[PDB]
RNA sequence: GGGACCGCCAGUGGCGAAGGCGCCCGGCUGGAACGGGUCCGACGGUGAGCGCGGAAGGCCAGGGGAGCGAACCGGAUUAGAUACCCGGGUAGUCCUGGCUGUAAAGGAUGCGGGCUAGGUGUCGGGCGAGCUUCGAGCUCGCCCGGUGCCGUAGGGAAGCCGUUAAGCCCGCCGCCUGGGGAGUACGGCCGCAAGGCUGAAACUUAAAGGAAUUGGCGGGGGAGCACUACAAGGGGUGGAGCGUGCGGU
């Protein structure tokens, strides 16, 4: 189990298909990118503060658009 | 002293191909296409693979004694498409993260000032 | 394995340039080093970052040992600042000239002059005989090294933006790119 | 060949183009039977 | 090495009678504006009959053939696919010399003169100021000519036009007389050929046709919604038997 937990900071703004899926933004607490901020995917409900779990620190969302 | 290689990518709708040369460009050192790495043709020209391959060949050539290089990205052009395909960027990435060092980025992409005359008919792609 | 068989060449640059180390290249034999082109730009040559767009074509000649030493076959302007320069509500003015050396080298040049607006066709026309007459006078004055040296530096582009201003106020002259057509 | 614009209006017809090819093949096997 | 084409600058720009015309330079040549009565003196408008050139495509003779691609050959899709999609592919596309005289060749607006509220930009020429690093540079007004938008009166079935009229007058030809039969039959002329120019009759029909309003609908667009919608989660039917009822005997 080599994941990367990271923080929640901000929600861009629910988006993907149905609109359950929410675009977020979190920072990489740990690892090789400390401090990095990314526009990253959730599913299921979440807060400011949630430790996301990361697979990859690569993958960062698609903007969403209006 | 710092060797310097030349990553031409070539990222269609179909496909992106990854190819790692010297800086005079006329040795071809890590050559890894989308179609390696995944069995299915539809998703060749994805990031995923854009990604994964380019890593690939990104470090087979820290293997081989490169440890920056510059990018050169070429769309189709000519007749054919001249926006890059999505995996551009993609494959970027995976140079700069899997370790290379990033110099100039710079298109390559050949516009024609006044080339043939494309496919399809005069009516279009009628899809 | 062909890769343990092959071996690494420097490379210098031509000695108007001072001959700086520009790179090294992995090949297996040193003749397959002959007719390479290798594409540099004027910051990596001089570390003038202003002039980051200019980029400078060797063409390999020599292979000395380890040792390779090339000659200058052309030069380009960046295709990402030719595009910024150009706009809209402007017009674009591309004079092509081949032109011989005072020691008879062969070129072809082409040079680039943009103005603030708009402008009338004769007015372009009478830009492009200025420059015309301005380059071939240099070409008579100047030999060929000098001449490369005073066109990559701009001096040549901002006089003749000098005296384009006497038609119309240029908002840049400039050369885009050389091409080496012989030698004598 | 004096060209309705009116015959262009598609309801109730066919495109005008392929009634004049249809006509225009009536015509040549006419003339060749006659020769 | 080969053929084709001259991107960005490009726009309601510009020029041309129209089709149409775009890399750079040298030469030949047409035309107009603008400024000047600088000359002549009604020499003008229109034009039946005539003449001229005139996008593409096709055709005749010889070349040419990069890409593209009629026909055709395969792959795929589909109930069926002589197509749409993909892989090929001849003619053609290009050059020379001719023909064919064509299109939603449309501003669907034949051309010339006089008059009829305006505002506003751009294009070219002239004029007057001001700025000017002194440019064939830069800002504001006017006249001329070209070209767009808005818009008064006026016009019109309305759509809309409105000094670039589709308003009111003055000049000259063509064209139209319910729909279809028909752009046919027959005849004539033209063209190598495809085909071009000209063109009825019987007979049939209660309408065809134009603008615009309301609705309905769109595998159009935008916004707001959900349990007769879905995402998350749960429960559960059609498999067996039976209760109840529907269709059938």
């Amino acid at each position: 189990d080599e994941g990367y937990p990271a923080e929640v900071i901000e929600i861009i703004g629910r988006t993907g298909t149905t609109g359950d899926v929410t675009q977020v933004k979190v920072r990489i607490l740990e690892g090789r990118d400390k401090g990095r901020v990314i526009r990253r995917n959730v599913r299921g409900p979440v807060r400011i503060g949630d430790i996301l779990i990361l697979r990859e620190t690569e993958r960062e969302a698609r903007e969403i658009k209006s | 002293k710092e060797k310097w290689g030349i990553a031409h990518i070539y990222s269609s709708f179909n496909n992106t191909i990854i190819h790692i040369t010297d800086i005079t460009g006329a040795e071809t050192i890590s050559r890894w296409s989308g179609g390696m790495v995944v069995k299915a043709d539809r998703d060749e020209p994805s990031p995923y693979a854009a990604m994964l391959a380019a890593r690939r060949a990104a470090e087979e050539a820290l293997e081989k004694g490169i440890v920056g290089v510059h990018i050169r990205v070429r769309a189709p052009g000519g007749s054919k498409s001249k926006t890059p395909g999505p995996g551009a960027q993609a494959a970027i990435r995976a140079l700069a993260r899997a370790g290379l060092k990033i110099g100039r980025v710079e298109d390559v992409t050949p516009i024609p000032h006044d080339g043939t005359r494309p496919k399809g008919g005069r009516r279009g792609r009628r899809v | 394995d062909k890769w343990k068989l092959k071996q690494w060449y420097i490379i210098y640059a031509p000695d108007f340039f001072g001959g700086v180390e520009v790179g090294l290249t992995p090949a297996d034999d040193p003749e397959k080093v002959l007719n390479r082109v290798v594409e540099v730009t004027l910051k990596d040559v001089t570390g003038d970052f202003t002039k980051s767009h200019v980029k400078l074509y060797f063409q390999v000649y020599d292979v000395k040992g380890q040792n390779a030493y090339t000659k200058f076959k052309g030069m380009k302007l960046a295709r990402s600042y030719i595009r910024s320069l150009v706009r809209r509500k402007t017009t674009r003015i591309d004079g092509i000239f081949n032109i011989t050396t005072k020691d008879g080298y062969k070129l072809r040049v082409m040079a680039m002059a943009i103005a603030m607006r708009r402008i009338q066709t004769s007015q372009e026309r009478a830009i492009r005989k200025i420059m015309q007459e301005i380059i071939y006078k240099k070409a008579e004055e100047l030999n060929f090294k000098d001449f490369v040296l005073e066109s990559v530096n701009g001096k040549i582009a901002a006089e003749i933006a000098k005296e384009a201003k006497k038609i119309y106020p240029l908002r840049k002259a400039e050369i885009r790119k050389i091409k080496v057509l012989e030698e004598p | 060949m004096k060209r309705r614009p009116r015959k262009w209006k598609k309801k109730g017809r066919m495109r005008w183009k392929w009634i004049k090819k249809r006509i225009r093949r009536l015509k040549r096997q006419r003339k060749k039977e006659r020769g």
